[PDB]
């Protein structure tokens, strides 16, 4: 099991009270109590950021969620605050994920004025996260799966989303990381993931063969084309190209190995060989090309054995003609993941620290 | 086969 998971983006610390305290003894004449209580809740909100992006790694949902109320936050104090009119004095400073810079000189990082730009990197973060502890279960696990199957589905939302307004919310040019290229490509990236673990619950749950093929099957697409969204590009970290493209042959070896499970069932003896020798020349390129990626051992092991046993068969049994590829009806696809809609809240249980304002 | 299917999509759920 090799899953790609995202770096979270580094962020140096800011003062939100102290710009958002003065900005509130406004229109408010209330130099009393309820005015500079806010003033206080003000504080709550910059010490809730030192927590959601300040702190070392933590990958329980106790820093997702803290990460998730951060975003809630700062989309409700949109209206609270003057900041597409800005009006107020906050810069947040982010480095890119991925570029190192060089180091004839420093990271890459953009300072900004902009609730827009916070919000989306809190949001990458969010995914980034998500998809750390979603790549870290144990997927012999029937709850395992399902926490990998939620939180991929979740950073795929999410990087999605970002994609739709990064730009719209920076007013300038993004960093790389955020830009709607990198994101869309880490979105179906994400959703890939997710497809691979409903076929990893359908293996399993020992489901239909012809289920399982059908859900190999849709991986393969969506592996497919995150791999060809990366193919002549050098954004993402360098093991996240191959591993897409092992992938991409490990799901369509699935998908035929389960095809021909289902072929032998119904005596189609000559179709059954066909779709093995196709799985098996699949993990012999994958076997070659990226063994410093995927162990892919066991299975062409799994698939010889299925292939020899047939084949001597056939030999001496039926005689069935081993039909070519093209011959063969596509295996369908099944799928059974989508992109996690952002929709605030989206933390649990959440409470807007300025809502009677 | 889309029985299967849905009994699948509501487990995530």
């Amino acid at each position: 099991a090799t899953f790609i998971s995202v770096q979270l983006k580094k962020t140096s610390e800011v003062d939100l009270a102290k710009p958002l305290v003065k900005f509130i003894q406004q229109t408010y004449p209330s130099g009393g109590e309820e005015q500079a209580q806010y003033c206080r809740a003000a504080e709550e909100l910059s010490k809730l950021r030192r927590a959601a992006v300040g702190r070392p790694l933590d990958k329980h949902e106790g820093a997702l969620e803290t990460l998730l109320r951060y975003y809630d936050q700062i989309c409700s104090i949109e209206p609270k605050f003057p900041f597409s009119e800005n009006q107020i004095c906050l810069t947040f400073t982010w480095k890119d994920a991925f570029d190192k810079g060089s180091l004839f000189g420093g990271s890459v990082k953009l300072a900004l004025a902009s609730l827009g730009y916070e919000k989306s990197c809190v949001l990458f973060n969010c995914a980034a996260l998500a998809s750390q502890i979603a790549a870290e279960q144990n997927l012999d696990n029937d709850e395992g799966l399902k926490i990998a199957a939620k939180h991929y589905q979740f950073a795929s939302g999410a990087f999605l989303h970002i994609k739709e307004t990064v730009l719209s919310a920076l007013s300038r040019e993004p960093t790389v990381d955020i830009s709607p290229d990198t994101v869309g490509t880490l979105s179906l990236i994400m959703l890939a993931q997710a497809q691979e673990v409903f076929f990893l619950k359908a293996t399993r749950d020992k489901m239909k063969d012809a289920i399982i093929a059908k859900l190999a099957n849709q991986a393969a697409d969506y592996f497919g084309d995150a791999f060809k969204q990366c193919q002549y590009k050098d954004t993402l970290p360098k093991e996240v190209f191959p591993v897409l493209a092992a992938k991409h042959c490990i799901m369509q070896a699935n998908a035929e190995y389960h095809q021909s499970i289902l072929a032998k069932q119904q005596k189609k003896f000559g179709e059954e060989i066909a779709r093995l020798q196709h799985a098996a020349e699949l993990i012999k390129t994958v076997a070659s090309r990226y063994d410093e990626y995927v162990n892919v051992k066991d299975f062409s092991d799994k698939i010889n054995r299925a292939l020899a046993a047939a084949k001597k068969d056939n030999d001496f049994i039926y005689h069935d003609r081993v039909p070519d590829l093209k011959d063969l009806d596509p295996i369908g696809k099944a799928t059974l993941v989508k992109s996690t809609p952002v929709n605030v809240p989206i933390s649990q249980k959440f409470t807007d620290l300025f809502e009677k304002m | 086969d889309e029985e299967a299917l849905k009994q699948l999509a509501e487990w995530v759920s």
